[PDB]
RNA sequence: GCUAGAGGUGAAAUUCUUGGACCGGCGCAAGACGAACCAAAGCGAAAGCAUUUGCCAAGAAUGUUUUCAUUAAUCAAGAACGAAAGUCGGAGGUUCGAAGACGAUCAGAUACCGUCGUAGUUCCGACCAUAAACGAUGCCGACUAGCGAUCCGGCGGCGUUAGACCCGCCGAGCAGCUUCCGGGAAACCAAAGUCUUUGGGUUCCGGGGGGAGUAUGGUUGCAAAGCUGAAACUUAAAGGAA
RNA sequence: AUUAUUUCCCAUGAACGAGGAAUUCCCAGUAAGUGCGGGUCAUAAGCUCGCGUUGAUUAAGUCCCUGCCCUUUGUACACACCG
């Protein structure tokens, strides 16, 4: 029986998106900054939300909370997401093509491209899978 | 109200259909209202099947099956509890369960 | 029901005719 | 019977699994000559009983020593249930009479339902509404 | 037949009517063949080692 | 009071010659007491039995009837008396999304046994199709029939009874039916479900003999 | 053939066995029925229709650069057919089973359940003409979406198999589904749409709920009953969908 | 104070040898044993509300039973099945 409540995972979240850079993996560090940043009546209610934000830090560190939203933080990770090889996919040696699909460039001005390769059309319309 | 766009039976475009008599009660049932299952279940269940194996005289002989086609009609089905009642939007779910 | 009010109906029937025959 | 090394001398047991009662009837290879025939009835007091799996237990063990003394080691499974327009099912004494012969040293082969089913039942017991119990 | 030892390895759940039988695959300490499942009546946990009177069946 | 079974002899149940295994059983009659002779009980026994435990290796859901026509010291002949499939068998070739085409024909073979042979055929869905359901029409259903009719006559009005059931023990009176069946609707399960023996003629212990040399 | 139990039920009893019931084997006879295959598949005006083979005369759809040339559509009167039950006369009556008997259950069962069992169920001929005879939805014609299947016929396309299968198209039909086509009180409906933006043609039929499909008259029938069919009087609701 | 208010002393020494069908409470300082205090109280606890003392067995599970809850379903119920 240990789940939060709504008021504490709330509280514990607003706190994360407002003052997240005072806060980090430990409990006694983060107990006094939700007590000044934040006046909880309870004394055992702020240790149960600067608890859950202890945790809620582990997963920030690791990745993004579907609950938190911050823009540093959003920024940042889309930013550093700018990933791409030494060569594109697309532009390769040789490129396999359909017979009807060759067909459909030879009406188009792109009629004989050495870049294309015409594969052997198989046999058979067997695509459907059976019934029943 | 009309609860089933079928009435409750697959006769489609059909006058008469000869009926059949229910398993538990051998009333008349239409053969499309009846609610059929065809159960195939081995001759010798799992609690016996070790005992009757290691006294087989052939070295591998597997234990026929029971070819049974079952016929229930729509109240007994359900006290037998084959059919349940379904949802509104669930009853128009026409795949047998996995 | 509606279908034994029915049947009562038809014994009712054949008494007042049997009933009517009498005095025929 | 004149057998060596122990060779199996097979029979035919023919197993009637019914709801109200369950037959353990071996019978030789043909199946004209009876060995022994013993039911849940005359294993049982009550006779709500007499087709309850533990009617049948004591009902192939009685059957199953008769067979030791004439040297039937073997038995052929002929399991019928209730034939005609009546249930296809076996009763609850079929696969208990069953195992109740091989747990007694006996061994078994050839197992085969032999149920006789219509090729179409005439009209079976109970009105076109059935049994309304 | 020998009384064979065994060593729970895995508890799956709880079977019976009242939750009474624990349902655990034991398997054999003299080889690591035989992972049998057993029914086992009591306060079980993953490390204990029980005694199969009869190992034949799995039941 | 006094033990039957202890006024019982164990006769010996020898199969014919179109088999290896012979000794097929034991049965048990009572003794020759006043005028019920023992022969009298064993001469009309029909033993049903696998053809699993017939001649080598064959198959386990084809049964032959065998009848005990005439006991010779302690060991009874059989002869051929009847074939049919195993419940199991004939229960499972009956599926669903298929018909199933059934003949029978009245016919004798050469030396006077009138058999009833019952042939039964499934049409098979082939590899590629993607139908759920592969039904004959009724004339191409009639052709099967006729087939199985013009093949079970031929391959039996022509032999005796020793070689009609070395056409049986194998299924070649069926798999003849299904290669002719195939340009009609394919088949896959084409077997000779069912041989009655109607009639038989006089017995006689020269072709029982020969029967079992 | 071997045995004392079998039948039946929630549990039992009536009942079958003082011995040869039940059970097993080889058979035989009669009368029903046509399992599984058998499907939201086919056919028929509906009712209805399933073993094989033969015979008889019909039928839709498809194909047609064949023929006739408006011969058509729907229909008062009139007429054919019309499940089951029922009625009359024969044949047959295996199973089942109204009625009836008896055994259970219950406070009582004249019911449900069990053991029997008449009529009936079967066949032939003559009646009856009513069903929740339902798709609770007249018939004909046009138009207004899509998709995957399916039955029949036709058409042209890789390939496989010895016609079968595969991929599409067209006409006909039984259906399915997705949609804010639209409609509707809504459920739901590709028709129950194209409807106050109201009119393609036509038949039957409804007018609060009861009285009442009763009374009376006529007509039909051997009968049971069918068809036609009121009023006095009573009532503020009855009812549908959600 | 007799129909003994309580209390003391002497004497009297009964059923009861773990208890049928059934059924109750309870998961840790808990059950149970043990006594104390409060309430009632002129007289006053076999009751009850508290208190400490000694201090476990078994269990960390399940819908089997018995209870309710929810969803689905049906309704001619809506004074709502005591309809
Ligand atoms: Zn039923």
């Amino acid at each position: 029986g240990r789940v939060r409540t709504k008021t504490v995972k709330k509280a514990a979240r607003v706190i994360i998106e407002k003052y997240y850079t005072r806060l980090g993996n430990d409990f006694h560090t983060n107990k006094r900054v939700c007590e000044e940043i934040a006046i909880i009546p309870s004394k055992k209610l702020r240790n149960k939300i600067a608890g859950y934000v202890t945790h809620l830090m582990k997963r920030i560190q690791r990745g993004p909370v579907r609950g938190i939203s911050i823009k540093l933080q959003e920024e940042e990770r889309e930013r550093r997401d700018n990933y791409v090889p030494e060569v594109s996919a697309l532009d390769q040696e040789i490129i396999e093509v359909d017979p009807d699909t060759k067909e459909m460039l030879k009406l188009l001005d792109f009629g004989g491209l050495s870049n294309l390769q015409v594969t052997q059309p198989t046999v058979g319309m067997n695509f459907k899978t059976p019934r029943g | 109200t009309k609860k089933r766009r079928n009435n409750g039976r697959a006769k489609k475009g059909r006058g008469h259909v000869q009926p059949i008599r229910c398993t538990n009660c051998a009333r008349c049932v239409p053969k499309d209202k009846a609610i059929k299952k065809f159960v195939i279940r081995n001759i010798v269940e799992a609690a016996a099947v070790r005992d009757i194996s290691e006294a087989s005289v052939f070295d591998s002989y597997a234990l026929p099956k029971l070819y049974v086609k079952l016929h229930y009609c729509v109240s007994c089905a359900i006290h037998s509890k084959v059919v349940r009642n379904r949802s509104r939007e669930a009853r128009k779910d026409r795949t047998p369960p996995p | 029901r509606a279908k034994w009010r029915k049947k009562r109906m038809r014994r009712l029937k054949r008494k007042r005719r049997k009933m009517r025959q009498r005095s025929k | 019977p004149q057998v060596a090394e122990g060779e199996n001398v097979f029979g035919v047991c023919h197993i009637f699994a019914s709801f109200n009662d369950t037959f353990v009837h071996v019978t030789d290879l043909s199946g004209k000559e009876t060995i022994c025939r013993v039911t849940g009835g005359m294993k049982v007091k009550a006779d709500r009983d007499e087709s309850s799996p533990y009617a049948a237990m004591l009902a192939a063990q009685d059957v199953a020593q008769r067979c030791k003394e004439l040297g039937i080691t073997a038995l052929h499974i002929k399991l019928r249930a209730t034939g005609g327009n009546r249930t296809k099912t076996p009763g609850p004494g079929a696969q208990s009479a069953l195992r109740a012969l091989a747990r007694s040293g006996m061994k078994i082969g050839r197992i085969e339902d032999v149920t006789p089913i219509p090729s179409d039942s005439t009209r079976r017991k109970g009105g076109r509404r059935g049994r309304r119990l | 037949q020998p009384i064979k030892l065994a060593r729970v390895t895995k508890v799956l759940g709880r079977t019976g009517s009242q939750g009474q039988c624990t349902q655990v695959r034991v398997e054999f300490m003299d080889d690591s063949n035989r992972s049998i499942i057993r029914n086992v009546k009591g306060p079980v946990r993953e490390g204990d080692v029980l005694t199969l009177l009869e190992s034949e069946r799995e039941a | 009071i006094v033990d039957p079974f202890s006024k019982k002899d164990w006769y010996d149940v020898k199969a014919p010659a179109m088999f290896n295994i012979r000794n097929l059983g034991k049965t048990l009659v009572t003794r020759t007491q006043g005028t019920k002779i023992a022969s009298d009980g064993l001469k009309g026994r029909v033993f049903e039995v696998s053809l699993a435990d017939l001649q080598n290796d064959e198959v386990a859901f084809r049964k032959f009837k065998l009848i005990t026509e005439d006991v010779q010291g302690k060991n009874c002949l059989t002869n051929f008396h009847g074939m049919d499939l195993t419940r199991d068998k004939m229960c499972s070739m009956v599926k669903k999304w298929q018909t199933m085409i059934e003949a029978h024909v009245d016919v004798k073979t050469t030396d006077g046994y009138l058999l009833r042979l019952f042939c039964v055929g499934f049409t098979k869905k082939r590899n590629n199709q993607i139908r759920k359901t592969s039904y004959a029409q009724h004339q191409q259903v009639r052709q099967i029939r006729k087939k199985m009719f013009e093949i079970m006559t031929r391959e039996v009005q022509t032999n005796d009874l020793k070689e009609v059931v070395n056409k049986l023990i194998p299924d070649s009176i069926g798999k003849d039916i299904e290669k002719a069946c195939q340009s009609i609707y394919p088949l896959h399960d084409v077997y000779v479900r069912k041989v009655k023996m109607l009639k038989k003629p006089k017995f006689e212990l020269g072709k029982l003999m020969e029967l079992h040399g």
